Formats: structure tokens, C-alpha cells, sequence
């Protein structure tokens, strides 16, 4: 057994995390009460990666729910699968973070972080061989962003040789709660550059454009965006939840995907995205969409940069020969967007169990230098306010100095430069 | 009678080893429970097959094999599989977490912590040997365990068994079935530290096995099972002389004598024929001349290259089935006049021939058709240097940017070992050029 | 959409093939180090054949035959002819030749002298020529002493072969010449002779009593345009094409180019290429090869054709680039990578 | 074309056909390698912990 400990922090983190356990619990035949009721042994093959087994053949997710206010987690507890979570794994305060990175990271968050670690330690001790950690959170708020990155820093201090993986929702003005999101995201990105091995960049702008333009949803809600996130998180973790040789565990994934330590921010993609919904999707169609920018969750044009590494996962009963053919047809027909100094940097994996309500699907995981576009948007919105010191008093009032912002600014601009040099 | 200990390291080594011992049992009439009816000496004896099997008082024939993997899911297949009874627990060694396709992680980090346990289990087998010949080590180039731990194991074996021969069966990385971008790093790293410790190594390119499986067996997308059953036939052809009565390659020392005049150039090219689909209606049995001529077709080699543009240093023909020396010499003569077979001026232009009358055994329900005769040619061509060139080139592309190097340094390996290993391969490529050009 | 790379920037022939491929809008050129290519227009020296055919799902094709240098190297050609049974030492269309290594380094010094002394004793014409692959450095002499001493002054392998003292001289002009033929060998090893050839004629009258002035003896397009004073007089650029050369043979000799010369040329091309076919064929290989060869022939006054050399990286006559390069794309590339006549080639059939 | 060293048994035979005549680190040194790598790993982790402690 090689266990993954899941952590979800803040409003976004807990809402997206809730849907994730909802979706994979269905795939593994687990019902809202933790009782297995599937019809295939492949469902229990890697079940212990994400689930603990209790008395009575009960499967309890190895999940830790964290927040600085009780609102969202109360929803999860009363949510569809809310009963399945270990009641001892809910850790929450009462003050909230006020969408303030400094509060999550230095004041309100600091007061709660040790109680989260106690639960993390309790979950780790019951692990045969802990693979590492995955964290769901947004970067534009205070709890998931500020306390989320504080947790990672302290998890790394205590488990320096475990893999740290995150699903990080980047803020966008098109789907914004407060104007300080660029501040919170830029402070967080520097934390992730240092202390995570893999970060799936989930851009709310891309999630919006997909819902509006592709899915034809007039007014997307957070629930609509989360449906895309739930599906994407299920795809990228398929290789971890079912048997296979390619990217089977977190460390092997990191070895194949990360050529340089700081460039570990991935663009995920999913297919199909259908709004004419019963039609069977052919392998050529899965491959074309999966590589199409309109299917990218990071709101970046891959044609503006180059792929360092690519991982693809195909789910369902399909022509494995026709998969290799189409995958090799995308590379040989667009090799100008794949770096030529990493041979055979496009890996493909196949899983028989498809997602709920789909004959077959394809999940895309790209380490593209085009991701620098995302960090450029954040940097520009950050500088536009920081040059006038706008809204800084919310942060100086929590003990922060302007110097820490200046260094976050430089750090993310260095990151953009490092991406630019490998694109040339 | 002198014993041979087989060592299977990593997933590739363990799964290939599992397929070989399946075939060995079928070839020697050994049953899954370990009982060998045709063996009349119960719980003892020094027959030819006893080089690979020991015997218990209860008449069980136990492989002289050690399985080593840093992660247990593969070796658990053996513990609960068809031939679970053949082995005892002390032979199957597994760890908790693997080398993550990281040579440094398997050689240094994890290797340092399990090496002494592995030598101990091997010593238990050596203590049962009245005259140990040496070891057969199955492993991949690309895996972190296959590459990393194997090279450490080969260093210690040279220390604890300085006078014993060591032969390798090594799986060369092929992107069509590969699972790691860094396998070129691991391949060169392990070849460098293992070179001076291996006497004879048989490289099998998964690309070659893959195409043979698609072209000759009509498997559209071959699996590891399809690959390993074909690979085990070739391995069986190579080790048959150790397990059956004969006079050619009857001990591990004879492999180096007959195939390796220059110690660093110890990578013989293997070619096998025929490979016939089991689903075929009914194939016309190829003759000694036809299967022999097939040993010079690039499509049947274990490594894709062009021997026409190299030079031979040695050449062994290992026939199994209905073959007589008269028909072999006839075919050989016919081939010299039709093929470009250039030997080195300092090596006699000759062929060593071995014939085992028992035709190739095929696993029931496998993909290979039963044939009346087959051959495996072992030839030391400079043409196999093409495989080193390809691999070295991929290494150069990534290392020029230091891509993925931090994973190795992070495990304690110094960056200089990269260039040290790559410079050794450069010298190896120069040695091939000096001999065949 | 097919992809190709370019690794020989100095090739005029394949510069036009590269330009033509792009014109079809169905071929895309990649950087010279991108391994994911359908076609390689490779370098002349040390082309990395060992790296071709190992990209999954890519049918790869190169414009050179590994091993074809055995035919396109001065000394290699002599060794191939004398040692191959298909050609034998009695090969009647190749001038008597010997491989001679400079003394500052097998070698055929003594065997050449034996044949030389025989001619000198027999009153026969005993003029020879010394050349090598490291030339623009050629020496024509009738004394064996000067020939051997000229090779020792150098440092590379040389070949001494009989000099055709009775060349066929075009009139008016009383001038030597040689014939260049372009031969394309595709991936299936079909041998295609370009219907168009060229005679690289000498503009200076042939003078048998003075091998010191090498302007009327060497018909190279460079020596005639540099040291020759009548360049471009009779024909534009010392290049006569088959239509003119044929009419001449009818007016002067009452024969045709086909019967008197082309039959022997086609025979020589087949013999040479069919000889090395088992050594260089890519029929059952992981990659495929084609290659364009330049065959150079001499014609004596008896209308007998002689083989002078074979070029593995030949240039083309300016007037024939367009038609020929289009022919390469048609039968050599697009035959393997089809696109979404009256052929310009003469297929030389043979047994495989 | 000469055959030599012919040997025959019940299970097969072998021979040779000539077509033409011709023309380590000690156990101690291994422990040092493994311990030097482990030392660099320990050193690198101490630098990370020092960084986190700051
Ligand atoms: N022919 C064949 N190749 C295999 C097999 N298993 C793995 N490989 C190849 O081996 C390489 C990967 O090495 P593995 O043996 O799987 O890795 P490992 O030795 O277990 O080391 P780690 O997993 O990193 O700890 C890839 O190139 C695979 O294609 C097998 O059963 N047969
Ligand atoms: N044996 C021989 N008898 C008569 N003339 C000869 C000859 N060998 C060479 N020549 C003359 O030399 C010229 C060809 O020289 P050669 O081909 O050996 O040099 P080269 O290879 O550098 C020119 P190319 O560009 O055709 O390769 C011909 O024009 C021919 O007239
Ligand atoms: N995709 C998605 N984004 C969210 C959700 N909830 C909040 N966000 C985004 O997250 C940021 C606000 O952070 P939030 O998680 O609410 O703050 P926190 O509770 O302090 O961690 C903004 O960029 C929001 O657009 C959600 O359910 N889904
Ligand atoms: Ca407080
Ligand atoms: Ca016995
Ligand atoms: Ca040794
Ligand atoms: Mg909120
Ligand atoms: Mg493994
Ligand atoms: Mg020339």
C-alpha cells in the first residue's frame, strides 16, 4: 500500500475537494456511507491510495478538511457524501481569513496550523508507505492561499522526503471575489515554486470561458466550474487509483514530468466537453480536443510556448492501437511545439474503467512553457496595484512589510524568465 | 556438475525471470508443485538440469533463483501465481517503495539499505553449491531498480565472488513500451558502473521484440506477457547448453571465451528464428538453411542494427530440434556466398555450432507456434554499437540542458558521475570503431 | 503533412528538392536536429544511419545508401571490381587500374610495374594517369617513375589506371569529352536512368604529344572554364546534350546514341548497382534509402564505352535541375509519401 | 571448410566449422561511495531544514 493523504483548505479548496471525493467515491463503488457496492475488482485494486478501511468493510477517505471559518465545511458535512468523512478530520476556526493571505499565513492561520498537523500526523502514522500529499485550494483567498501554503511549508519540514502535490485554482478578474486576489496569488505562487513537486494550475478564467463559450452556459456558477475541476481531478489521478506502469505513483509522475525543480506547474485538460451528448466520441476526436487550447484549464495558448513533457490518460474500452496512432499523429504533425532536447517526452496511459456517464474520455497533463502567460497576467495585475501601494494596508496591518511584496514580485518575474529561456 | 544462480532485479527482471522458469519447468518436465517424475534420484543427483534446480528430500526441484524488487506488487505475482510452490519465501525479496525510475535512488538511497539483505539470500544459495559457476542477472536499463540496484549488486558480487562469472540479460529501453523519459540517463549510468563487472551481456531491445510480436505473431499491441514469452524462448536457447548434456557453452566461462575476445566489447547480438504465430492455419516448417539464413535478416535480431556494416569477432549457432551437422554446414556455405560476413583480421572466420535435439518447447496457450527446428545465433558484431550511439545521443540532448539532473543529485549522486559515465560510453563507442572500421 | 530535415546545405540538387517539397504545401521543413522526420536530406560524410528507423510511427527515408561509398571512392571502386565475382578482374568496360599507397604509410605497386614493363617491352602505348579522391591533383605520364614519385609526394591513397589514348574526338575541334549520367535508385532498388545526360567536352584540340598541358585531356567543367581559352565556343559552357550529340553521331558516324553508346552505359550501371545490392539494399531494414548517382563514362574511337568513376553526391547541369529534381520527388519521395508522363526516367529492369 | 571438435551425446552434438584462418573496488571503497552519497543527502536536507527554520 502506497497511501496519499488529501488536504483541502478554504472555501474553494473544500468545495472542489468535496466534489472530488464525490466523483471518485462513485468510480470506486463507494456509497455516501462508506460501504462498497461496486461490481468490479479493479475498483478495490488501489482503493487504499485514497481510502482507509475501517470496521465492517467501511472505506473512510484519507482526507483532512481545513478552514478558518465553519461555513463551507458545514455544507460539506451536510452535503451528498458528507457522512463519509472522518469527523475527527474536520479542523476549523471561527475568525475567518477575510480573503487575506497574511491572515491565513501569519496570524489567524498560524493559530490553527498545529491542530491540522496533528491530524496529518495521525493519518500518516496509519500509512504502510506514505507516497505524499495532495492539497486542493485557491490562491486568491486567504485560507486556502495563505494557510494552505503555510501547511505545505510545515508538512515539508516534517516530511522532507515525501511528494507534495497541489490542485491550485488561480484567480481571474472574470470570476473574482476581491481585488486583492493578485496579491494573494503572487504571494502563494512563490510558496509553491519552493515547496511543491507538482501543481495542477486550474485557472478560473479558463473554466469560465469553457462554460460560457464551449459548454454554452449563459451564467456559469461556481458549481458549474467545479464540475470541470472534479472531472479533471479524476482524470489526472486515474493512474494513481488503478493499476498501471506509467506515472503510477506521485514520485514517478514527478520524475517524468519535471525536468527542472521550479518548473513544476502543469496545464491540465479534459475531453470530451459536450453541451448531441449521446454520440460516441472516436479516438481521433478525443486526441484532437484533448490537445486543443479550448480544452485547457489554464487559460494559456500552448501554441505560444513549448511542451517540456506531456502525460495523457485514456479511459474506457477503446483501440489501444488506434490510441498510439493518434497520439503519434499529434506529435509528428506539430513537433514544433515539443522541445527536441527531451526525447519521447509524450507518454500515454490507458485505463479500462471510464468516468461515470461516458464511454471513453481523455485527460491531458502538460508541462508547457506557455504557462508563463498565466504568471504574466497575475504579475501585471499585481504590479498595477502595488506600484500605487493600493490595498496594502490590509497586509501591513497584519505584520507584513512592503519588502515581502517586492520579493514576491521579483520571484514570480524570475519564474517567468526561467520559463522564457527554455522556450528558446 | 556446477551450479548457476539466477538473479532477477526490478520489474523487467522479475517478470522475465518468471517466464523463463515457467519454460524451464516445461522443458525439464517439472510440474508447478516442483515434482519432476522423470527424475529417478530423489532428493539428490548431479544431472545437467541440476545446475539450475536443487532438490529437497521430498523430491521438490527448487530454482536456484533470487528475485529482488524494491516494490512488492510484481514479486507478489510470483508468491501467488502458478509456480508459487517452486520457490520458498527466502528467495523473493521485496521492499516498500521503488526507485521511481531514478538510478541514483536505486543504487545509492535504497540500494545501500537492502544490499546486505540481498547478498545474504544469495549466500544461502551459494552454500548449497558444490561448485558455483557464477550468476545470471536479469534487469532493465531504464528502471531505477533495474539500473541502480543492479550495478551496486554487480560490484558487491565481484567482491564476494571474485572468481565467478557474471552474465547479464539486459532490456534496452524502447519508447513504444517505455514509462520514463530518463531511461537514457539510467541506461548509460548503469552500463558505466557495470561494464568492468560483467563478463557477457545479452542486450534485448524492447523495440525489436515489439515489432517481432506485431509482425510475426500478429499481436496488434503486444503486452509484457507477449514480450516476456518471446524473450524467454531466446534466453532458454542461450542457457539450454548449461541445463542439458552437451559440449558447447557448458559453463559460464565458455561464453566469454567463445564470444568476447575484448573484455569491454562483451555485448553479443542475438538473432532468433523462426517466430511463427500460434493462430496461423498451419505454417510450412522452415528448413535448416532457411532458419539459418533468417539469422542474418535484421528483422529477427534482438537489437535492430545492420551487421552488414560491422565486423564479427565471434559467432555461435545454437540449434534446437531436427537438425544434423550435414545440413548446418550446407546452409552455412550457402550463406557465406550470399551474405556480407566480414570478420576482424585477428579472429578466425569460423562458427561454433550446437545442436539440442529437443525442439523448442512452447507454453500451452502462448502465442508461439510449435516448430520442428529453431536456431539462435549469438554473434559479436561491431554493428551493435549503433544501439550505443542512439542511446548516447538521447543522453546528450537532455544532459546539455541538465534536464532531470536534479532528481539524481537530490539522491546523493554527484553531477560528475554523469559526465564520467558518458565519457566511458564515448570510449566504448571508440573501441567499437577501432575494431570494425 | 509530411516532415523533412536538411543536413547538407551545399547540395544544389536537394536545395531544389527542398524548395519543390514546400511548393506542394504538403511537406514541412524542420530543424536539422529534429528526429521526428519522414525524410532526411543528409550530409555527405558520417551520416548517422544508426539513428534512423527508431521513431515509433514514423516511416523514415534518407537520400543516401549506407555502403554506397564502396562504389563512389576511387580506390574502393577498383577493389570492388577486382574482387567481386560479378565484375571479375577481366571486366572489359573498366580501364586497367591499381591501388597505390604512398610509401610514407593491400598495395599493388609491384603488380602495376609488371603490367607496365610488359607494355613498354611490347611497343604498346604505355600512358597512365594518377588520381585520388583528395583532388580538386592529377598527373598524366608515360614514365612509371614520374607516376610513383608523384603519389609519394602526397599522403593519401592514389589509383593509377590506363589512360585512354584513343578517345572519340568530336569534329570540328578534334576535342576530347566525357559523358555524365544521372541514376536514381529508389527504396525498392529500382534503377532509374535519367533520360537526359550531358557531355562535358574539352574546348581544346586533343594533343597526344603533350600530357603536360592538362586542358585538352581533362574535361572537367571547372578545368575547361578556368585554364581553357576556347571555353563556350562550340557549345554553351562545354556542355553538349543528348539531342545534339545524337544527331552528330548520325551525321558523322551513321549510328545513334542508343545503339553505339547507351546500351553499354545501361549495362555498366546495372552491373555496378546489382553487384552491391545485397550489401546496401534496405528492403528488409527499419529505414529506407534512395540515392542519386553520377556515372562518368569515356568513349574511345571504336565506340566502346568505359567507366571512369561514380559520384555519390553529384551536381546537375543547370538546364536539367528542374526536370530532374521534380523526378526525384516523383519516384523517390512521393512514391513512399504520396500526395493528396511520359516518365523522365529509363527503368533498368533486373533480377533482385 | 573444415569441421573440428565434434562431440555427440544422446541429447545433441556440437562442433566448430572453420572457413578461413586468421591473419575492482574493494568492499571498503564501495562503502565510502555509498556513505558519501548519503552524506550529501543529509547535507542537502539540513540546508532545507535551515531554510525552513529561517
Ligand atoms: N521486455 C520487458 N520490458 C519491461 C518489462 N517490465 C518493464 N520493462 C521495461 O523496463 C523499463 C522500466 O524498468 P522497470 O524494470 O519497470 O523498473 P524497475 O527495475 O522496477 O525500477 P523502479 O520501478 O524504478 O523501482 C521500461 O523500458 C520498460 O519498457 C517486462 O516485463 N518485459
Ligand atoms: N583513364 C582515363 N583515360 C582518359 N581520360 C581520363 C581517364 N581518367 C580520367 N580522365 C579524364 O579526367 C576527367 C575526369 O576526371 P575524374 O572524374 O577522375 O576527376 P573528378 O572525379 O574530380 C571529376 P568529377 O566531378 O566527374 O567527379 C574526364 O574528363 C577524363 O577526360
Ligand atoms: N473554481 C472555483 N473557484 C472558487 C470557488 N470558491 C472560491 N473560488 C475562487 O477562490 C478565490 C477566493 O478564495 P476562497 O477559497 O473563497 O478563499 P478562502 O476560503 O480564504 O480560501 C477567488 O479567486 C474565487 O474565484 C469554487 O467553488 N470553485
Ligand atoms: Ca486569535
Ligand atoms: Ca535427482
Ligand atoms: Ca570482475
Ligand atoms: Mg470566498
Ligand atoms: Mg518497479
Ligand atoms: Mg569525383
Amino acid at each position: 500500500m502506497r497511501e496519499i493523504v488529501h488536504i483541502q483548505a478554504g472555501q474553494c479548496g473544500n468545495q472542489i475537494g468535496a466534489k472530488f471525493w464525490e466523483v471518485i467515491s462513485d468510480e470506486h463503488g463507494i456509497d455516501p456511507t462508506g460501504s462498497y457496492h461496486g461490481d468490479s475488482d479493479l475498483q478495490l485494486e488501489r482503493i487504499n491510495v485514497y481510502y482507509n478501511e475501517a470496521t465492517g468493510n467501511k472505506y473512510v477517505p484519507r482526507a483532512i478538511l481545513v478552514d478558518l471559518e465553519p461555513g463551507t465545511m458545514d455544507s460539506v458535512r451536510s452535503g451528498p457524501f458528507g457522512q463519509i468523512f472522518r469527523p475527527d478530520n474536520f479542523v476549523f476556526g471561527q475568525s475567518g481569513a477575510g480573503n487575506n493571505w497574511a491572515k491565513g499565513h501569519y496570524t489567524e492561520g498560524a493559530e490553527l496550523v498545529d491542530s491540522v498537523l496533528d491530524v496529518v500526523r495521525k493519518e500518516s502514522e496509519s500509512c504502510d508507505c506514505l507516497q505524499g500529499f495532495q492539497l486542493t485550494h485557491s490562491l486568491g483567498g486567504g485560507t486556502g492561499s495563505g494557510m494552505g501554503t503555510l501547511l505545505i511549508s510545515k508538512i515539508r519540514e516534517e516530511y522532507p522526503d515525501r511528494i507534495m502535490n497541489t490542485f491550485s485554482v488561480m484567480p481571474s478578474p472574470k470570476v473574482s471575489d476581491t481585488v486583492v486576489e493578485p496579491y494573494n496569488a503572487t504571494l502563494s505562487v512563490h510558496q509553491l515554486v519552493e515547496n511543491t513537486d507538482e501543481t495542477y494550475c486550474i485557472d478560473n478564467e479558463a473554466l469560465y470561458d469553457i462554460c460560457f463559450r464551449t459548454l454554452k452556459l449563459t451564467t456559469p456558477t461556481y458549481g458549474d466550474l467545479n464540475h470541470l475541476v472534479s472531472a479533471t481531478m479524476s482524470g489526472v489521478t486515474t493512474c494513481l487509483r488503478f493499476p498501471g506502469q506509467l506515472n503510477a505513483d506521485l514520485r514517478k509522475l514527478a520524475v517524468n514530468m519535471v525536468p527542472f525543480p521550479r518548473l513544476h506547474f502543469f496545464m491540465p485538460g479534459f475531453a470530451p466537453l459536450t453541451s448531441q451528448q449521446y454520440r460516441a466520441l472516436t479516438v481521433p476526436e478525443l486526441t484532437q480536443q484533448m490537445f486543443d487550447s479550448k480544452n485547457m484549464m489554464a487559460a494559456c495558448d500552448p501554441r505560444h510556448g513549448r511542451y517540456l513533457t506531456v502525460a495523457a490518460i485514456f479511459r474506457g474500452r477503446m483501440s489501444m492501437k488506434e490510441v498510439d496512432e493518434q497520439m503519434l499523429n499529434v506529435q509528428n504533425k506539430n513537433s514544433s511545439y515539443f522541445v527536441e532536447w527531451i526525447p519521447n517526452n509524450v507518454k500515454t496511459a490507458v485505463c479500462d474503467i471510464p468516468p461515470r456517464g461516458l464511454k471513453m474520455s481523455a485527460t491531458f497533463i502538460g508541462n508547457s512553457t506557455a504557462i508563463q502567460e498565466l504568471f504574466k497576467r497575475i504579475s501585471e495585475q499585481f504590479t498595477a496595484m502595488f506600484r500605487r501601494k493600493a490595498f496594502l494596508h490590509w497586509y501591513t496591518g497584519e505584520g507584513m512589510d512592503e519588502m515581502e511584496f517586492t520579493e514576491a514580485e521579483s520571484n514570480m518575474n524570475d519564474l517567468v524568465s526561467e520559463y522564457q529561456q527554455y522556450q528558446d | 556438475m556446477r551450479e548457476c544462480i539466477s538473479i532477477h532485479v526490478g520489474q523487467a527482471g522479475v517478470q522475465i525471470g518468471n517466464a523463463c522458469w515457467e519454460l524451464y519447468c516445461l522443458e525439464h518436465g517439472i510440474q508447478p508443485d516442483g515434482q519432476m517424475p522423470s527424475d529417478k534420484t530423489i532428493g539428490g543427483g548431479d544431472d545437467s538440469f541440476n545446475t539450475f534446480f536443487s532438490e529437497t528430500g521430498a523430491g521438490k526441484h527448487v530454482p536456484r533463483a533470487v528475485f529482488v524488487d524494491l516494490e512488492p506488487t510484481v514479486i507478489d505475482e510470483v508468491r501467488t501465481g502458478t509456480y508459487r510452490q517452486l520457490f520458498h519465501p527466502e528467495q523473493l525479496i521485496t521492499g516498500k517503495e521503488d526507485a521511481a525510475n531514478n538510478y541514483a535512488r536505486g543504487h545509492y538511497t535504497i540500494g545501500k539499505e537492502i544490499i546486505d539483505l540481498v547478498l545474504d539470500r544469495i549466500r544461502k544459495l551459494a552454500d548449497q553449491c558444490t561448485g558455483l559457476q557464477g550468476f545470471l542477472v536479469f534487469h532493465s536499463f531504464g528502471g531505477g531498480t533495474g539500473s541502480g540496484f543492479t550495478s551496486l549488486l554487480m560490484e558487491r558480487l565481484s567482491v564476494d565472488y571474485g572468481k565467478k562469472s557474471k552474465l547479464e540479460f539486459s532490456i534496452y529501453p524502447a519508447p513504444q513500451v517505455s514509462t520514463a523519459v530518463v531511461e537514457p540517463y539510467n541506461s548509460i549510468l548503469t552500463t558505466h558502473t557495470t561494464l568492468e563487472h560483467s563478463d557477457c551481456a545479452f542486450m534485448v531491445d524492447n523495440e525489436a521484440i515489439y515489432d517481432i510480436c506485431r509482425r510475426n505473431l500478429d499481436i496488434e499491441r503486444p503486452t509484457y506477457t507477449n514480450l516476456n514469452r518471446l524473450i524467454s524462448q531466446i534466453v532458454s536457447s542461450i542457457t539450454a547448453s548449461l541445463r542439458f548434456d552437451g559440449a558447447l557453452n557448458v559453463d559460464l566461462t565458455e561464453f566469454q571465451t567463445n564470444l568476447v575476445p575484448y573484455p569491454r566489447i562483451h555485448f553479443p547480438l542475438a538473432t532468433y528464428a523462426p517466430v511463427i504465430s500460434a493462430e496461423k492455419a498451419y505454417h510450412e516448417q522452415l528448413s535448416v538453411a532457411e532458419i539459418t539464413n533468417a539469422c542474418f535478416e535484421p528483422a529477427n535480431q534482438m537489437v535492430k542494427c545492420d551487421p552488414r556494416h560491422g565486423k564479427y569477432m565471434a559467432c555461435c549457432l545454437l540449434y534446437r530440434g531436427d537438425v544434423v551437422p550435414k545440413d548446418v554446414n550446407a546452409a552455412i556455405a550457402t550463406i557465406k556466398t550470399k551474405r556480407s560476413i566480414q570478420f576482424v583480421d585477428w579472429c578466425p572466420t569460423g562458427f561454433k555450432v550446437g545442436i539440442n535435439y529437443q525442439p523448442p518447447t512452447v507454453v500451452p496457450g502462448g502465442d508461439l507456434a510449435k516448430v520442428q527446428r529453431a536456431v539462435c545465433m549469438l554473434s559479436n558484431t561491431t554493428a551493435i554499437a549503433e544501439a550505443w550511439a542512439r542511446l548516447d545521443h538521447k543522453f546528450d540532448l537532455m544532459y546539455a540542458k541538465r534536464a532531470f539532473v536534479h532528481w539524481y543529485v537530490g539522491e546523493g549522486m554527484e553531477e560528475g558521475e554523469f559526465s564520467e559515465a558518458r565519457e566511458d560510453m564515448a570510449a566504448l563507442e571508440k573501441d567499437y570503431e577501432e575494431v570494425g572500421v | 503533412m509530411y516532415t523533412f530535415v536538411v543536413r547538407d546545405e551545399n547540395s544544389s540538387v536537394y536545395a531544389e528538392v527542398s524548395r519543390l517539397l514546400l511548393a506542394t504545401g504538403q511537406w514541412k521543413r524542420l530543424r536539422k536536429d529534429n528526429p521526428r522526420f519522414n525524410l532526411m536530406l543528409g550530409e555527405r560524410n558520417r551520416l548517422p544511419f544508426g539513428r534512423l528507423g527508431h521513431e515509433p510511427g514514423l516511416v523514415q527515408l534518407v537520400n543516401y545508401y549506407r555502403g554506397a561509398d564502396k562504389l563512389c571512392r576511387k580506390a574502393s571502386l577498383v577493389k570492388l571490381i577486382k574482387t567481386s565475382p560479378e565484375l571479375s578482374e577481366s571486366c572489359t568496360w573498366f580501364p586497367e587500374s591499381y591501388v597505390i599507397y604512398p610509401t610514407n604509410l593491400t598495395d599493388e605497386r609491384e603488380v602495376f610495374l609488371a603490367a607496365y614493363n610488359r607494355r613498354r617491352e611490347g611497343r604498346e602505348g604505355n600512358v597512365w594517369i594518377a588520381k585520388s579522391s583528395a583532388g580538386a591533383g592529377i598527373l598524366i605520364s608515360s614514365e612509371a617513375s614520374e607516376l610513383l614519385d608523384f603519389i609519394d609526394e602526397q599522403g593519401q591513397v592514389h589509383v593509377i589506371q590506363k589512360y585512354l589514348e584513343k578517345p572519340l574526338l568530336l569534329e570540328p575541334g578534334h576535342r576530347k569529352f566525357d559523358i555524365r549520367s544521372w541514376v536514381l535508385v529508389d527504396h525498392l532498388y529500382n534503377i532509374y536512368l535519367y533520360r537526359e545526360g550531358v557531355l562535358r567536352t574539352s574546348s581544346e584540340p586533343y594533343n597526344s604529344a603533350n600530357f603536360q598541358d592538362k586542358t585538352c585531356h581533362l574535361t572537367n567543367h571547372c578545368i575547361q572554364k578556368e585554364y581553357s581559352k576556347n571555353y563556350g565556343r562550340y557549345e554553351e559552357g562545354n556542355e553538349m546534350f543528348f539531342e545534339e550529340f545524337n544527331q552528330y553521331l548520325m551525321d558523322a558516324l551513321n549510328t545513334t546514341l542508343e545503339n553505339s553508346i547507351l546500351l553499354q552505359i545501361k549495362h555498366i550501371i546495372r552491373s555496378c548497382l546489382m553487384c552491391i545490392e545485397p550489401a546496401i539494399s534496405t528492403k528488409h531494414l527499419h529505414y529506407q534509402s534512395f540515392q542519386l548517382f553520377g556515372f562518368d563514362f569515356m568513349v574511345d574511337e571504336e565506340l566502346k564505352v568505359w567507366l571512369i568513376e561514380v559520384n555519390g553526391a553529384p551536381a546537375c547541369a543547370q538546364k536539367l535541375y528542374a526536370e530532374l529534381c521534380q523526378g526525384i520527388v516523383d519516384v523517390a519521395i512521393s512514391s513512399v509519401f504520396p500526395l493528396a508522363p511520359t516518365s523522365i526516367f529509363i527503368k533498368l529492369h533486373h533480377h533482385h | 571448410m573444415e569441421v573440428i571438435e565434434l562431440n555427440k551425446c544422446t541429447s545433441g552434438q556440437s562442433f566448430e566449422v572453420i572457413l578461413k584462418p586468421p591473419s575492482d573496488p574493494s568492499l571498503e571503497e564501495i562503502q565510502k561511495k555509498l556513505e558519501a552519497a548519503e552524506e550529501r543527502r543529509k547535507y542537502q536536507e539540513a540546508e532545507l531544514l535551515k531554510h525552513l527554520a529561517e
